[PDB]
RNA sequence: UGAGUAGUGAGAAA
RNA sequence: GCGAUGAUCGGCAGUCUGACAAGU
């Protein structure tokens, strides 16, 4: 359907830094910060604009949790051009590259990872993207990389860990600004598979409230993924 | 064998091998590391079974990297000779892949194992 | 007095807080919202900058381990003159480490200090004159990579992306040295056209021009080291009965410069060949044993990386370099290829007839087994042993299949 | 009267110019990993190889070395100060001594051909003045040589009519 | 196991 | 203070198959 040279019409999305490609089929796309290559083999779209050849990257929702969040219709995203983003659980550039695309050259992305083998792949991709500062360190102890990270307008955590709530608290307390962004990708099975999904999500919201983060909206990620939801909140230190 | 991780216990291994024999009878089983590698590429694998006692174990270590990227559950069984016999072949099998089929007659049993492997991961 | 130890990718910064118990105030957020008040509240005491990346990383590791570095110790000693002072520290472990030094500082690491370390981190570019935010990120990015390599056990001798370049360098040099050789043969052919037929080697062709510049010089010059006896005498006889015309010394000088270039490319081309082979014997020793260095390089280069090739099935490795023939056959309902890029491997050459196809399948499978070892083995011994028995198995298959 | 030397010079000079570009780009890639930013700082490829030859290791940064590399090219662009600062602060992963040995030797090759290319270019200009002083003076040594090669020989060019020369 | 390396030619300016 | 030494007019394009084979 969506072959490489099929000609499509690109329009902006409601959210700044996100684009939509029309045609027989619908695609979510982000401007390529590093044109002429694909981070993970994703389809790319060529546009001739006055004539300069700008390039766009297709965002696959089945691979990126955040993109599937776009299709479900998230009302507010703190990730936008010219904003500093702390990305936790940066296994590789599958999603970080697209997050790097949205923030653009002016913005920066602090990619945090623990596992070494995904880490080196993340390093190889940050070379193509100067705005990405890869941090191969445990998110459970933010003070290890505190020298390396300045302040961030939004914090994104896709970490699939049972104690992710503690990690989001410590990182948000350290590097997130007042009224800052907090967006979480929650998997029920990793936290507690014994109980049903809705029970898992509700308790995580309770932890978020205890740590001075107010939920703004919640969205399940079906049909793309099962038993997953994204929680959007704002951090009031007051 | 530290590298083979997470490794199934005795009760789990019997349950898995019960799946592999059934899928083999129903033609829902892909045998061999290379064929298992293909199934991940097409995204048609319910889950992959590897043998922990393979020497050198690395020859199947590519599949865990493939499985984690594609979010496909995986598990190690202690014995490869057992896996080959469960597969229904005369040769030892180090890796096997269960093909996705929501219209299969053994669909329920496969998902029961898949959930347990997901818990085990 | 209250002191704040702030750590940055550039260096260590010590801040004097006017309030001895600034960390005991509940309104720190409002008292530190803007840059101007932060500058008033905190004044730099001493700033120890990292001179080099190696120093910065040794400093960074000490921070991660909670150890007080020598630079930090010297920087703290400068403030030792202030009796009965408080040192606000971001980490408890570093606070404990600084306490053990016996310095005259009541070291405090409290949750309330996090706001002080928080508000400071909003405005670091403005607090620190002389360093821009873009520059600070560059220290951040660079120090992270340098720290990253050591944690990952990155080793300079195990990067395959040398191999992808070097093989692609080698092909280009092979093309280019040919074209220049053609030009030298044509241009020098004007002064002596008979040389190309006699000596066919381009490098030997250039060396002759260097040893003898003009045909008259041929009578006395010796071409023994370049040419054997029978060849060197024929060029001499050609020189006197030649067709080429006389050339000026100005013409001679530049054609010699080419001949100097021609011989030089061959020298480096051999060097790159030896450099490449050493690279393969460290990054993929097993494949070099089985398939070889040159063919192994083209396989890795075709996929673009060692991991990418490692994840491919043996079937694709068999026909990796025959896409045009493969897809032409697939569309036209005709037989598909069976050798691919592996055709030039030694084992394929030893096979004959239809056995070539069988060995290609067997060799490709064993190549995958060896390949997955080179790519995914954390503690691989640089011996190529898995290649050795893998080679042995195919040789036995070749012997029985041929027999 | 021989003018074939000019034709060889033009057919060779462009070959070097394309070829110098080809190798020089590769030098940028190899040294680019060890510290990429100089590939951005000095866009001129011919200049880049010399600075890599002098600045092999980014760690080696001295005020006297700053003056030495400042002498290379001019400090008007300010790259001399930028490289010292930016070398101190960069993400370029150090490559092995054998890798570094290749870069300088590989860079040394790019210097030689461009050096010879300059030498050959001078010889063309000297030769054109000798053979075709009128043509070389009227338009230039490089342009006149290209016209001669297009015609196939100076005798051919004189034979052609004015309109034919214009479309040549 | 199977399986392809041909510009025109005297006007122009006033 | 004119002119024959020249006026004028990315696509094709999709990365093969998978348990038998060889001997008396």
């Amino acid at each position: 359907g969506a072959r490489g040279g099929a000609k499509v019409v690109i329009e902006p999305h409601r959210h700044a830094g996100v684009y939509i490609a029309r045609g027989k089929e619908d695609l979510l796309v982000t401007k390529n910060m590093a044109p002429g290559e694909s981070v993970y083999g994703e389809k790319r779209i060529s546009v001739e604009e006055p004539p300069t050849k700008v390039e766009y990257r297709v965002w696959n929702p089945f691979r990126s949790k955040l993109a599937a969040g776009i299709m479900g219709g998230l009302d507010e995203l703190f990730i936008a051009p010219g904003k500093k983003v702390l990305y936790l659980g940066a296994a590789s550039g599958t999603s970080v590259s697209h997050v790097s695309d949205v923030v653009g050259p002016e913005g920066v992305v602090y990619a945090v990872e623990f596992s070494h083998r995904p880490g080196r792949e993340l390093i190889s991709m940050a070379k193509k993207r100067p705005n990405i500062i890869p941090i191969i360190e445990d998110a459970r102890h933010p003070q290890k990389y505190r020298m390396l990270i300045g302040m961030v307008d939004c914090v994104f955590a896709d970490v699939a860990q049972p104690d992710q709530a503690r990690i989001i608290a410590l990182n948000s307390h350290m590097f997130l600004k007042d009224q800052g962004g907090v967006v979480i990708s929650i998997k029920a099975n990793c936290i507690d598979s014994t109980v049903d999904a809705e029970t898992v999500f509700a308790r995580e919201v309770q932890k978020l409230r205890e740590e001075r983060i107010k939920p703004l909206e919640q969205l399940t990620l079906e049909p793309y993924e099962r038993d997953h939801c994204i929680v959007v909140g704002r951090y009031m230190r007051s | 064998n530290p590298k083979a991780f997470p490794l199934a216990d005795a009760a789990l291994t019997q349950q898995i091998l019960d799946v592999v024999q059934q899928a083999a009878n129903l033609r829902q089983l892909k045998k061999g590391a290379n064929e298992a590698t293909k199934t991940l590429n097409r995204g048609i694998s319910e889950f992959i079974i590897m043998a922990a006692d393979c020497e050198p174990i690395e020859i199947l270590l590519h599949l865990p990297l493939l499985c984690e990227d594609k979010n496909v559950p995986y598990v190690f069984v202690p014995s490869r000779v057992a896996l080959g016999r469960a597969c229904g072949v005369s040769r030892p099998v180090i890796a096997a892949s269960i093909t996705t089929n929501d219209a299969s007659a053994i669909k329920t049993q496969i998902y029961a194992v898949k959930d347990k492997i997901e818990t085990l991961l | 007095m209250a002191y704040v130890l702030t750590e940055t990718s550039a260096g260590y910064a010590l801040l004097k807080a006017s309030d001895k118990k600034i960390y005991k105030s509940s309104s720190l957020i409002q008292d530190l919202d803007s840059s101007d008040k932060v500058l008033k509240e905190f004044k730099i005491a001493a700033f120890s900058k990292f001179n080099s990346a190696a120093n910065a990383l040794e400093e960074a590791n000490s921070i991660i381990e909670g150890k007080v570095s020598s630079q930090l110790e010297k920087l703290l000693e400068e403030i030792k003159k202030d009796k009965k002072s408080t040192l606000i520290v971001s980490e408890t472990k570093l606070a404990n480490a600084i306490n053990k030094l016996g310095l005259n500082f009541n070291v405090v690491s409290d949750a309330v200090t996090l706001d002080i370390y928080r508000a400071i981190k909003e405005y670091l570019p403005e607090l620190l004159p002389g360093m821009s935010d873009n520059d600070l990120s560059k220290m951040s990015l660079g120090l992270a990579h340098s720290i990253g390599r050591h944690k990952l056990k990155f080793s300079a001798d195990k990067v395959d992306v040398m191999i992808i370049q070097a093989i692609a360098l080698l092909d280009d040099l092979d093309k280019e040295l040919n074209t220049y050789a053609m030009r030298c043969k044509e241009w020098y052919g004007w002064h002596f056209p008979e040389l190309a037929k006699i000596v066919t080697d381009s490098v030997a062709y250039a060396r002759i021009i260097l040893t003898m510049g003009i045909r008259s010089k041929a009578s006395e010059t010796d071409l023994s080291e370049i040419l054997p006896e029978e060849i060197e005498e024929r060029v001499k006889t050609a020189a006197e009965v030649s067709m080429g015309t006389e050339i000026t010394q100005t013409d001679l000088d530049n054609i010699n410069a080419l001949a100097e270039q021609i011989v030089e490319f061959a020298a480096y081309r051999e060097q790159l060949s030896n450099y490449l082979s050493a690279r393969m014997k460290a990054i993929a020793p097993n494949l070099t044993q089985l398939v070889g260095e040159l063919v192994g390089a083209r396989l890795i280069a075709h996929s673009g990386s060692l991991i990418s090739l490692a994840k491919s099935p043996a079937s694709t490795i068999q026909i990796l370099g025959a896409e045009k023939a493969l897809f032409r056959a697939l569309k036209t309902k005709h037989d598909t290829p069976k050798y691919g890029l592996l055709y030039h491997a030694s084992l394929v050459g030893q096979a004959t007839g239809k056995n070539k196809g069988k060995i290609a399948r067997v060799l490709a499978a064993k190549a995958a087994v060896s390949l997955r070892y080179d790519a995914l083995a954390e503690d691989r011994d640089d011996s190529g042993d898995i290649g050795l028995e893998s080679r042995a198995k195919v040789e036995n298959r070749l012997s029985q299949l041929e027999g | 009267k021989n003018d074939n030397h000019i034709i060889q010079a033009i057919a060779l000079l462009d070959q070097l110019d394309k070829d110098i570009n080809t190798f020089a780009m590769r030098v940028k890639e190899w040294y680019g990993w060890h510290f990429p930013e100089l590939a951005k700082l000095v866009p001129d490829n011919y200049t880049f190889a010399k600075l890599v030859l002098f600045i092999k290791d980014k760690a080696s940064l001295n005020d006297d070395s700053l003056h030495d590399l400042a002498a290379l090219l001019n400090e008007d662009s300010g790259i001399a100060q930028r490289v010292i600062d930016n070398a101190r602060i960069s993400m370029g992963q150090d490559i092995s001594e054998t890798d570094m040995e290749n870069v300088c030797v590989f860079a040394q090759r790019v210097a030689s051909l461009a050096d010879y290319r300059r030498q050959l270019y001078d010889y063309l200009c000297e030769k054109m003045h000798t053979v075709a002083p009128n043509l070389s003076e009227l338009i230039g040594e490089v342009i006149g040589a290209r016209l001669i090669s297009h015609a196939g020989s100076l005798t051919n060019l004189s034979k052609q009519a004015a309109s034919t020369v214009q479309i040549l």
